[PDB]
């Protein structure tokens, strides 16, 4: 079994497959974005445990010790 | 606030169970293959006149992520079972789905239909006769269904919901 993360959306959740906890959290939300809305609104992933507040698209997915994450359009909240 | 029914599409890799649950949802074809661990889509649809919710698992036709059949098939309230009309061995791993829900559910009472797949290619290897005759030997419906083209997709979710409200 691979590594995935658990994204959670408005409109159900999506397990998002990951080679290695290096990768970036912008990939993780353009994956996530891309098969849940497909092909402007913006979107920001939270940590489930930290509501409201953006997570870092640049930082790696080990620097959040996390593997669930709100999807959430910038104008709205979870 | 309304009716919600749990509606899981299981089946072989490949054989359409995503493009199904997208074409339905979104009324979008996904031409690219990107292999499902597990996915939910919840919609709002009108069904014979009476609005209801279709909360939608998408679920993994590799074999790595066998081990969360459990968990999904214990809750489901219907189930599309879909195989591939040019892919024999998608035919032939049909019952192994139709086992393991017998396994938790003590029985195979659950609303299913039998979707057999791609229906828009002109090769086909599994005979339509051969499975409506699979259909007939479990006792539940088959539909034709093409993700690309729409045919028979409607129909494969909504009889799922129709045989739960008639239970
Ligand atoms: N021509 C045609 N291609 C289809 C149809 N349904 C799916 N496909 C194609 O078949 C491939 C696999 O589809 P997908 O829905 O991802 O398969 P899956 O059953 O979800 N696979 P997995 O179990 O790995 O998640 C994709 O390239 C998709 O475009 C259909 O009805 N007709
Ligand atoms: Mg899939």
């Amino acid at each position: 079994e691979s590594l995935f993360v658990r994204i959670n959306a408005a409109h159900g959740f999506s397990l998002i497959q990951v080679d290695n906890t290096k990768v970036t959290m912008k990939e993780i939300l353009l994956k996530a974005v891309k098969r849940r809305k497909g092909s402007g609104p913006q979107y920001r992933l939270e940590k489930q445990s930290e509501p409201n507040v953006a997570v870092d698209l640049d930082s790696t997915l080990e620097s959040q010790s996390a593997w669930e994450f709100c999807l959430v359009r910038e104008n709205s909240s979870r | 606030s309304m009716t919600e029914y749990k509606l899981v599409v299981v089946g072989a890799g490949g054989v359409g169970k995503s493009a199904l649950t997208i074409q339905l949802i979104q009324n979008h074809f996904v031409d690219e293959y990107d292999p499902t661990i597990e996915d939910s889509y919840r919609k709002q649809v009108v069904i014979d006149g009476e609005t209801c919710l279709l909360d939608i698992l998408d679920t993994a036709g590799l074999e790595e992520y066998s081990a969360m059949r459990d968990q999904y098939m214990r809750t489901g309230e219907g189930f599309l079972c879909v195989f591939a009309i040019n892919n024999t061995k998608s035919f032939e791993d049909i019952h192994q789905y139709r086992e393991q829900i017998k396994r938790v559910k003590d029985s195979d009472d659950v609303p299913m239909v039998l979707v057999g797949n791609k229906c828009d290619l002109a090769a086909r290897t599994v005979e339509s006769r051969q499975a409506q005759d699979l259909a007939r030997s479990y006792g539940i419906p088959y539909i034709e269904t093409s993700a690309k083209t729409r045919q028979g997709v409607e129909d494969a979710f909504y009889t799922l919901v129709r045989e739960i409200r008639q239970h």
